[PDB]
DNA sequence: AATCCCCTTGGCGGTTAAAACGCGGGGGACAGCGCGTACGTGCGTTTAAGCGGTGCTAGAGCTGTCTACGACCAATTGAGCGGCCTCGGCACCGGGATTCTCGA
DNA sequence: TCGAGAATCCCGGTGCCGAGGCCGCTCAATTGGTCGTAGACAGCTCTAGCACCGCTTAAACGCACGTACGCGCTGTCCCCCGCGTTTTAACCGCCAAGGGGATT
C-alpha cells in the first residue's frame, strides 16, 4: 500500500514552509513579460532598469498576499475554509479597491 | 466679480460732509475704529479737498485707506434707512391724511359692531375706536400693532375685526398663534362672541396633529380660522410644510413679545409662514432695548425692511450706551423711530380709558430675615464674594428667598447614613451607596425632606415644622394671608422658582388654606378647567401660580390681592402677573404686594427694576 | 393723530 | 578656534548641519530655526536606536551576528507601536510573519 | 558622483546598542529608506504646522508637536523627552 | 516586435504559492483568473504613475525611484530600493 | 400591526435622503468633554466645533455600518453581529 | 447603580457615565441609515466602543494643534484639521 | 550641442527544474429541515432634550515696538565618501538521529 | 496505544564573497560678521462660551407578545488535492550592439 497524506497536510506543510521562507514567488521572466506589456500600453519603446522591474515584483507580491490573507478571512467568516471568487470581491469592495 | 470701485461724487461730497461734521461718537461708528485713528481726523480738519484729504488721511502715520470705504458704506447704509425713512413718513403721511378727512363729515367710516357678533354683548367705545383703526389700516394693505394695555380686550378687538372680514366676504383661512395657557379661552371667545365662524384647533400630539392634517387635506371640512400654539406651528417640517402650502390671510399673533428676538429660531420660523397680512397684540411692545422694537417693527412690515435687516441690528445694536452716552444721531433715530412706529403702534392706558375700574395699590413689604437665614445670607456671601461658579446671583437670590433651597441642615455625615441605611429598601437593595450618596450631594434640603417622607427606612430624618417656616417671607406672608382671610380676600400668588411653590404648598397646608397651583408642570388640557374651578367656587383662598405659565394671558376677575413673593429682573413679568386680576370686570380695588428681603440682593434688583419702569415711563410719554 | 380722529368722527 | 560640530555640542551622532541643509533645501519654510534640526536629529537618533535594538535582537533569536531584511522585519511586525508607525510599509525581502488560523488545522 | 546616506550613522548607532551585532547591505539600504520616510514625514508636518499658525520659521515648537502628532503611544513620549535634553544640552553649552 | 499573453506568465502554482503564504489551506478553481485580473490592474495602475513620472523627467528609462515614488504616492511605501 | 420590513425601507429612505444629524446633541457633547478631559484639563469648545465632530462621527458610523452589512449579506444573514463589525473593521485596518 | 433616576425626583442629575448617552435607539437609526435591515443585540456594546476610540483618536489631534497654538478653545478649524489628518477630510468649514 | 561608455536589449545553447496533464478519492460546500429564542412592534409612562432668556467673564483676536534671531557671505578645515583590500559569517552538502503521520 | 516511512533537525566540514577597516581628498559644515524683519510681548476690545432657570413636548424606556430567523443536524455530490509522468521554457553563462543619460 502506497502512503498517501491525507488530504490538507501537505498544505498545512506548504503554507509553513512558504511563511518561513523570504524569497520570491513568480518567475522573473514572465513578470518581465508582463510589465513590458503593460508598459507598451501607455508609451511605445520604453526602457526598464532591472531594479525597477524587481520593486515591481516585491510591491506585487506583497500586495497579493495582503489580499489574500483578506480573502481568507473573508472565508473563515462565511463557515468555510475554501476560498471563492466572492470572497477576494468582498475583501476588494471592503478595503474601497473597488 | 471683484472690480476697481470708482467713488462717485455724490457718494465723495457725502463722505466729506460727514467726515467734517460728524462727532466722535458718529466717526466711532465707521467700521475699523482704532480710536486713535477717528481722533487723528480731528486734527486733520483742514478738509483742503477731497483729494487734499485723502492727502491728509495717508501722510498721518497710523490710518488706511480702507476707511474712506468703511464709511462709504456706513453713510450708505444710513442712505439706505433715508430713503426708507421718506418711504416710511409717506407711508404715515398717505395714512395720516385719509384719517382726517373722516372728520369732516357729520358721520364718517364709523364701522359699528358687526351683525355677526352676539347681540346680547357689545363693544366698549375704545373697542369701537380700535376697530376702526384696524379696518382703516387694513384698507390700505399695511400690518399694524395693536399695544393695548393688558385688560383692555385685544382678544375681543380681533375676534370683531375677523368677523367683519367675513361680513365683507372674506372668509379666507385666517390663522391665530396663541400662548399655551391661553387656547383653551381663545376658542371659547371666538364662539361667545363670534360662532359663524368655523374654528380649528389645529393642537395636540404628532398622532392628533396628523389625523387633523390629513382631515384638512381631504377637505373633509371648510374652516374659516386655525389656532395654534407657538410650538405646534412650528415643531415638525410637517407643521411648516402645512402652514406655508395653505392659502392665508391674516396671521394674529397674541403676546407678540415672544417674538422679542430676532435671532430665535421660532422667529424665522414663523416668517416662512404664508399670509397675506399679519398682526401683532402685545401689552408690552418695549421690554427692555429699542433693537426688540425693531425685531417686531422687522417681523410685522418685512418686505419695506426684508433687505436692511442688516443695517438695522447694527445701529440698534448699541445697547451698551447709557441715556447721555447716546450720540445726538441715536437720539434723533429714537425720536424718528418713534415717529416710524406711530402709525403702525396703537396704544390705549386704562387708567385714561376705563374710568370705572378701581384704581391699583402697592406694598412693598422689607422682610427682616430670620437670625439663622441672616447667619447662612452672609458665610455664603463672604464664600462667594472670593470667587464657573454662576452662583454670584441666582444662589444668592436662592437665601433670600428661603434657606431650604441649599443644603445646609443635611451635613454629608446624615447623608452618608442615609445612603447606607436605604439599602434596606427593596427597590434599592442592589443599589450601590457609594452612588447614592454622590447623588444626594447634589439634591436640596427640601428635596431630602421629601425623600425622606417618601421611603419608610429613613422617615426618621424629617425636619421639624418650625425649621421649614423659618423665613422672613413666610413669617409675613403668614401675617398677610391670615388679614386678608378675615378680609375676605382672595391671594394670587407669585413665584419665579417651582422649588419655592412647592414649599409655599407646604407653608399652606400648614395654615390649613385651601389652593390651587398652576406651572409649566401642569397638562395643557386642564389649566382652563383649573382656572375655571378658582373662577366659580369660592371656598378656595390662594391660587399659587408660577410667573411665566401663569401669568401671561389668562383671566383671575375673582381676586383682588396678588401678591408676588419674588419679583423679577425684568419688571414686565411682574406687570402682566399684576395685570392678571386688574383687567375689565374687576370690581375690587386690585391691591398688589411685593415681598423684598431687608438687605439682600433683593433691594438692588427693586431699584433697577424701578429705573427701568421710569425709563419707560419716559419714553412712552 | 389717527387716535385724535377715531373719536373725531 | 576649533570647530566643533553640532552634533558633538548636542550630544548626538546623527549630523545636525546635513539635517539642517535637508531642512533648508525642502522648501519647507523660508526660516529654519536653531533648535529644529536638534530635535529633528535626536529623534531620527532614538527612532532608528530602538528598532535597531529589537532588530539585533530577533537576529540572536535566530543565532546570528547579523541582521538582514527579514530580522527588521520580524521587529517591526512583533512590536505593537512599531507596527502602528510602520502599518503601510513594504520592507523588501522581509517575509510574512508565521502565523496559521484556528480551524485550517487538522481537526 | 557623491551620494549621500545615513550609513555611517546608522552603523553607529547599532555600535553603541549592540557592539558585536553587525548589519547587511539589504538591511542598511532599508535603514537609509527608512530614516528617509521618518525624516520627511516629521518635516512636512512641522511644514503644515507652521503653514496653519501663518509662520513662516520652522522651530523646535513645529518639531515637536509634529512628532507628538506622528509616533503613537509611549514612542511620541521618549521621543519628545530625548529631543527636549537634546536641545537643552545644546544650548546649555 | 509583439507581446501578448504573458498574464498567463502568472501561472497557477505561483498563485497557489502566494495564497500558501498569506495562510489559506484551500483554494477554489476560479481564483486563478480572478488573481490575475486584480494582479493586471495593480501593475497597470503603478506603471501609469511610473511612467507619469519618468515623462515628467523626460526621460526614455523607468528607474526604480520613479516606481518608489509611484508606491509611495499610493500610501504603498517600499522600504529597500531608494 | 405590519410586517417588519416595510419599515425597513420606509425609515431607510426617509435617513438616506435627509441631512440631519441622527444624534442628540447634549449627550454627545457631554461625551466629547468627557473624553477631551482626559488630555488637558479646563478647556473650552466651540459649538461649531463640536458640531463638526458629530457630523464626522456620524458619517463614520454610517460607512462601518455599510461595511457590517456586507460582511453580514456574505455569511447568509440579515441579522448584523458583533463579529461583522470586528470582521469589517479588520478588514478595513482599524485593528 | 445610584437612586434609581424612576421615583426619585431631582432637580439635577450627576450625570455621569456618558457614553450610554449614546442610546440605542440612535444606534438602530444609524444602522438603519447604513441599510441594516435587522440588528443583534450585542450591537450597541460594540458600537459605543468603535465610537469611543474614534471620538478619542481625532480628539487627541484636535487637542494637540489647540495646545500648539497656545489657545485655550478647540476651534473649529482644529477638528477640520484632525480629520483631514486621519484621510477623512471634512467639507462644510474649510478644505 | 558633441561625445562616451555603461547598461540594457537582444542572441545561442543546454539542462534540468518546474509546470502541465491525468486520475482516484475524500472531504467539504450546499441545500434542506426543525426547533426555539431573540428581535421587532405596540402601548403607556416619564424623562430629558431643546429653546428662550438673563448675565458674566475668560480668552480670542488685533495692533504696535523693538530685540533677537536667522539669512547671507567669506574663509578655513576636517568629516565623510569613494576606493581598495582582507578575512570570517554564512550558504551549502552530507551523514546520523529525531520527530511526525498513518494505517494496521 | 503502536512500527514504518517520510520529512526535519543537528553537527561537522568548505569555501567564497561581501562586511568592515584603512587611506587620500574634496567640499560641505563651522566660525565670525553684519543686516533686516519675524515674532515675543504688552496692552486692549469685545465676543462668545458657559452657568443657571423655566416650559413644553417628543423621544426614550419598560414590558408584553409573537413569529421570523439563526443555528444544529443530515445527506449528497462534486470539486480540489496528493501523487505520478511528461514537456518546456526559465535560467545561466557567454557575447555583441547600440543608444541614452551624463559630462565636456
Ligand atoms: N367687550 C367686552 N365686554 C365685557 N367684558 C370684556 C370685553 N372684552 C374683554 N372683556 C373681559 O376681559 C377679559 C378678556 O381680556 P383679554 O382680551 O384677554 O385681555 P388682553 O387684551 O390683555 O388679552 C374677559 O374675561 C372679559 O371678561
Ligand atoms: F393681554 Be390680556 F390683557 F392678558
Ligand atoms: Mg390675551
Amino acid at each position: 500500500k502506497p502512503h498517501r497524506y491525507r488530504p490538507g497536510t501537505v498544505a498545512l506543510r506548504e503554507i509553513r514552509r512558504y511563511q518561513k521562507s523570504t524569497e520570491l514567488l513568480i518567475r522573473k521572466l514572465p513578470f518581465q513579460r508582463l510589465v513590458r506589456e503593460i508598459a507598451q500600453d501607455f508609451k511605445t519603446d520604453l526602457r526598464f532598469q532591472s531594479s525597477a522591474v524587481m520593486a515591481l515584483q516585491e510591491a506585487s507580491e506583497a500586495y497579493l498576499v495582503a489580499l489574500f490573507e483578506d480573502t481568507n478571512l473573508c472565508a473563515i467568516h462565511a463557515k468555510r475554509v475554501t476560498i471563492m471568487p466572492k470572497d477576494i470581491q468582498l475583501a476588494r469592495r471592503i478595503r474601497g479597491e473597488r | 466679480s471683484s472690480g476697481e470701485e470708482v467713488m462717485e461724487d455724490g457718494y465723495k461730497g457725502k463722505i466729506l460732509h460727514f467726515l467734517q461734521d460728524a462727532s466722535i461718537g458718529e466717526l466711532t461708528l465707521i467700521p475699523q475704529c482704532s480710536q486713535k485713528k477717528a481722533q487723528k481726523i480731528t486734527e486733520l480738519r483742514p478738509f483742503n479737498s477731497w483729494e487734499a484729504l485723502f492727502t491728509k488721511m495717508s501722510k498721518t502715520n497710523g490710518l488706511s485707506e480702507d476707511l474712506i470705504w468703511h464709511c462709504k458704506t456706513l453713510i450708505q447704509e444710513r442712505d439706505v434707512v433715508i430713503r426708507l425713512m421718506n418711504k416710511c413718513e409717506d407711508i404715515s403721511n398717505k395714512l395720516t391724511k385719509q384719517v382726517t378727512m373722516l372728520t369732516g363729515n357729520g358721520g364718517g367710516w364709523n364701522i359699528e359692531q358687526p351683525s355677526i357678533l352676539n347681540q346680547s354683548l357689545s363693544l366698549k367705545p375704545y373697542q369701537k375706536v380700535g376697530l376702526n383703526w384696524l379696518a382703516l389700516v387694513h384698507k390700505h394693505g399695511l400690518n399694524g400693532i395693536l399695544a393695548d394695555e393688558m385688560g383692555l380686550g385685544k382678544t375681543i378687538q380681533a375676534i370683531a375685526f375677523l368677523a367683519y372680514l367675513y361680513q365683507e366676504g372674506n372668509n379666507g383661512p385666517h390663522l391665530i398663534v396663541v400662548p399655551a395657557s391661553t387656547i383653551d379661552n381663545w376658542l371659547r371667545e371666538v364662539n361667545l362672541w363670534c360662532p359663524t365662524l368655523k374654528v380649528l384647533c389645529y393642537y395636540g400630539s404628532q398622532e392628533e396633529r396628523k389625523q387633523i392634517r390629513f382631515n384638512i387635506h381631504s377637505r373633509y371640512e371648510d374652516y374659516n380660522v386655525i389656532v395654534t400654539t407657538y410650538n405646534c406651528a412650528i415643531s415638525s417640517s410637517d407643521d411648516r410644510s402645512l402652514f406655508r402650502r395653505l392659502k392665508l390671510n391674516y396671521a394674529i399673533f397674541d403676546e407678540g413679545h415672544m417674538l422679542k428676538n430676532m435671532g430665535s429660531i421660532r422667529y424665522q420660523h414663523l416668517m416662512t409662514i404664508n399670509a397675506n397680512n399679519r398682526l401683532l397684540l402685545t401689552g408690552t411692545p418695549v421690554q427692555n432695548n429699542l433693537l426688540e422694537l425693531m425685531s417686531l417693527l422687522n417681523f410685522v412690515m418685512p418686505h419695506m425692511f426684508s433687505s436692511s435687516t442688516s443695517e438695522i441690528r447694527r445701529m440698534f445694536s448699541s445697547k451698551t450706551k447709557s441715556a447721555d452716552e447716546q450720540s445726538i444721531y441715536e437720539k434723533e433715530r429714537i425720536a424718528h423711530a418713534k415717529q416710524i412706529i406711530k402709525p403702525f403702534i396703537l396704544r390705549r392706558v386704562k387708567e385714561e380709558v376705563l374710568k370705572q375700574l378701581p384704581p391699583k395699590k402697592d406694598r412693598i413689604e422689607l422682610c427682616a430675615m430670620s437670625e439663622k437665614q441672616e447667619q447662612l445670607y452672609l458665610g455664603l456671601f463672604n464664600r462667594l464674594k472670593k470667587s464657573e461658579m454662576c452662583n454670584v446671583m441666582m444662589q444668592l437670590r436662592k437665601m433670600a428667598n428661603h434657606p431650604l433651597l441649599h443644603r445646609q441642615y443635611y451635613t454629608a455625615e446624615k447623608l452618608k447614613e442615609m445612603s447606607q441605611l436605604m439599602l434596606k429598601e427593596p427597590t434599592h437593595c442592589e443599589a450601590n451607596p457609594d452612588l447614592i450618596f454622590e447623588d444626594m450631594e447634589v439634591m436640596t434640603d427640601f428635596e431630602l425632606h421629601v425623600l425622606c417622607k417618601q421611603y419608610r427606612h429613613i422617615n426618621n430624618f424629617q425636619l421639624d415644622m418650625d425649621l421649614i417656616l423659618d423665613s422672613g417671607k413666610f413669617r409675613v406672608l403668614g401675617c398677610i394671608l391670615s388679614e386678608l382671610k378675615q378680609k375676605g380676600d382672595r391671594v394670587v400668588l407669585f413665584s419665579q422658582f417651582t422649588m419655592m411653590l412647592d414649599i409655599l404648598e407646604v407653608l399652606l397646608k400648614h395654615h390649613q388654606h385651601r389652593y390651587l397651583r398652576l406651572d409649566g408642570k401642569t397638562q395643557i388640557s386642564e389649566r382652563i378647567h383649573l382656572i375655571d374651578e378658582f373662577n366659580t367656587d369660592m371656598d378656595i383662598f390662594v391660587f399659587l401660580l408660577s410667573t411665566k405659565a401663569g401669568g401671561l394671558g389668562i383671566n383671575l376677575t375673582s381676586a383682588n390681592v396678588v401678591i408676588l413673593h419674588d419679583i423679577d429682573c425684568n419688571p414686565y413679568n411682574d406687570k402682566q402677573a399684576e395685570d392678571r386680576c386688574h383687567r375689565v370686570g374687576q370690581t375690587k380695588e386690585v391691591l398688589v404686594i411685593k415681598l423684598i428681603s431687608q438687605g439682600t440682593i433683593e433691594e438692588s434688583m427693586l431699584k433697577i427694576n424701578q429705573q427701568k419702569l421710569k425709563l419707560e415711563q419716559d419714553m412712552t410719554t | 393723530t389717527l387716535l385724535k380722529t377715531s373719536m373725531g368722527l | 578656534a576649533k570647530a566643533k560640530t553640532r552634533s558633538s555640542r548636542a550630544g548626538l551622532q546623527f549630523p545636525v548641519g546635513r539635517v539642517h541643509r535637508l531642512l533648508r533645501k525642502g522648501n519647507y519654510a523660508e526660516r529654519v530655526g536653531a533648535g529644529a534640526p536638534v530635535y529633528l536629529a535626536a529623534v531620527l537618533e532614538y527612532l532608528t536606536a530602538e528598532i535597531l535594538e529589537l532588530a539585533g535582537n530577533a537576529a540572536r533569536d535566530n543565532k546570528k551576528t547579523r541582521i538582514i531584511p527579514r530580522h527588521l522585519q520580524l521587529a517591526v511586525r512583533n512590536d505593537e507601536e512599531l507596527n502602528k508607525l510602520l502599518g503601510r510599509v513594504t520592507i523588501a525581502q522581509g517575509g510574512v510573519l508565521p502565523n496559521i488560523q484556528s480551524v485550517l488545522l487538522p481537526k | 558622483t557623491r551620494k549621500e546616506s545615513y550609513a555611517i550613522y546608522v552603523y553607529k548607532v547599532l555600535k553603541q546598542v549592540h557592539p558585536d551585532t553587525g548589519i547587511s547591505s539589504k538591511a542598511m539600504s532599508i535603514m537609509n529608506s527608512f530614516v528617509n520616510d521618518v525624516f520627511e514625514r516629521i518635516a512636512g508636518e512641522a511644514s503644515r504646522l507652521a503653514h496653519y499658525n501663518k509662520r513662516s520659521t520652522i522651530t523646535s515648537r513645529e518639531i515637536q508637536t509634529a512628532v507628538r502628532l506622528l509616533l503613537p503611544g509611549e514612542l511620541a513620549k521618549h521621543a519628545v523627552s530625548e529631543g527636549t535634553k537634546a536641545v537643552t544640552k545644546y544650548t546649555s553649552a | 516586435k509583439v507581446l501578448r499573453d504573458n498574464i498567463q506568465g502568472i501561472t497557477k502554482p505561483a498563485i497557489r504559492r502566494l495564497a500558501r503564504r498569506g495562510g489559506v489551506k484551500r483554494i477554489s478553481g476560479l481564483i486563478y483568473e480572478e488573481t490575475r485580473g486584480v494582479l493586471k490592474v495593480f501593475l497597470e495602475n503603478v506603471i501609469r504613475d511610473a511612467v507619469t513620472y519618468t515623462e515628467h523627467a523626460k526621460r526614455k528609462t523607468v528607474t526604480a525611484m520613479d516606481v518608489v515614488y509611484a508606491l509611495k504616492r499610493q500610501g504603498r511605501t517600499l522600504y529597500g530600493f531608494g
